[PDB]
């Protein structure tokens, strides 16, 4: 019910990150989305709508009551892997010892977002940092270590979120076949990279709309990887031409014999989503005009920053990836 | 052993900047997404 909203949010946000850098890009749409969608619960007025809307939601059409209701089922579902697939997502709410929350807020995040709550003392910025970093490290099974490196001393509450994924190729690569090959960055810049190779039947097809070759690798379980290889001088095009449905089509497909060369990857993205998210309309919550009444009636609050870190590993066995929002 | 003619399949090589995303088959939602511009870049 909200899959399309996310799909498009992913693209919206992506196009922003692609414009801002040239560097490898990697992020977790689901992660960033549920983290903010969750925050909105304790946000009001514009600061509220501003968030929800930036996540590609039309408040008029789909009511927030149903938006949150949707994130609830999307989360419940992402947490019941096909046994052969490891997929987990956790939302934690760290509150400062001396804080008078707003009951409803705690019941909501805990109910709609399956959130956990803990009481740390941000006065001890080293211990508070230790608790959070630990939560994230545990959830992302070691993939994302010290997420928080600089925590404000006056911090009232931190809304952490993490996502973990580990799957095996439904048709893996043999390690003996992986050799070191060329990878063309520029039209005059080539770097050597350990290239994975495998000959066989693939779900590869050339979508004309995107002017790229679309390859689909299934994971043993309930997950699929989609690789888009743009035709000479058409990457910029591919990126701009992506839409939810287009991605829905490829999945309905056939198969074909081919010799595939896929490089094994080890890349990680780290982001200060304030600049990018503002570009999507989300600015209020980051300003001295942000309204976080829904969290605490105490003093007025605002976000000092929005850090996101994702880490990807792609080898012959399969793929492992973690994402964390702080 | 009986040998028959083969077919020489075509090579599909992602040795240039490409895009990609990860989808959960049920919800069909985008778990992850990204672009590989230079696998050696850290």
């Amino acid at each position: 019910k909200i899959t399309p909203n996310l799909a498009e949010f992913a693209f919206s946000l992506y196009r922003q990150l692609a414009h801002q850098s040239s560097t490898n890009i990697f992020f977790s749409p689901v992660s960033i989305a549920t983290a903010f969608a969750m925050l909105s619960l304790g946000t009001k007025a514009d600061t509220h709508d501003e968030i929800l809307e930036g996540l590609n939601f039309n408040l008029t059409e789909i009511p927030e009551a149903a938006i949150h209701e949707g994130f609830q089922e999307l989360l419940r579902t992402l947490n019941q892997p096909d046994s052969q697939l490891q997929l987990t997502t956790g939302n934690g709410l760290f509150l400062s010892e001396g804080l008078k929350l707003v009951d409803k807020f705690l019941e909501d995040v805990k109910k709609l977002y399956h959130s956990e709550a803990f009481t740390v003392n941000f006065g001890d910025t080293e211990e508070a940092k230790k608790q959070i970093n630990d939560y994230v490290e545990k959830g992302t099974q070691g993939k994302i270590v010290d997420l928080v490196k600089e925590l404000d001393r006056d911090t009232v509450f931190a809304l952490v979120n993490y996502i973990f994924f580990k799957g095996k190729w439904e048709r893996p690569f043999e390690v003996k076949d992986t050799e070191e090959e060329d990878f063309h960055v520029d039209q005059v810049t080539t770097v050597k990279v350990p290239m994975m190779k495998r000959l066989g039947m693939f779900n590869i097809q050339h979508c004309k709309k995107l002017s790229s070759w679309v390859l689909l690798m299934k994971y043993l379980g309930n997950a699929t990887a989609i690789f888009f290889l743009p035709d000479e001088g058409k990457l910029q095009h591919l990126e701009n031409e992506l839409t939810h449905d287009i991605i829905t089509k490829f999945l309905e497909n056939d198969r074909r014999s081919a010799s595939l060369h896929l490089p094994k990857l080890s890349i990680t993205g780290t982001y200060d989503l304030k600049s990018v998210l503002g570009q999507l309309g989300i600015t209020k919550v980051f300003s001295n005009g942000a309204d976080l009444s829904g969290v605490t009636e105490e003093a007025p609050l605002k976000l000092s920053k929005a850090v996101h870190k994702a880490v990807l590993t792609i080898d012959e066995k399969g793929t492992e990836a973690a994402g964390a929002m702080f | 052993l009986e040998a028959i003619p083969r077919s020489i399949p075509p090579e599909v090589k992602f040795n240039a900047p490409f895009v990609f995303l990860m989808i959960e088959q049920n919800t069909k939602s985008p778990l992850f997404m990204g672009k590989v511009v230079n696998p050696t870049q850290k």
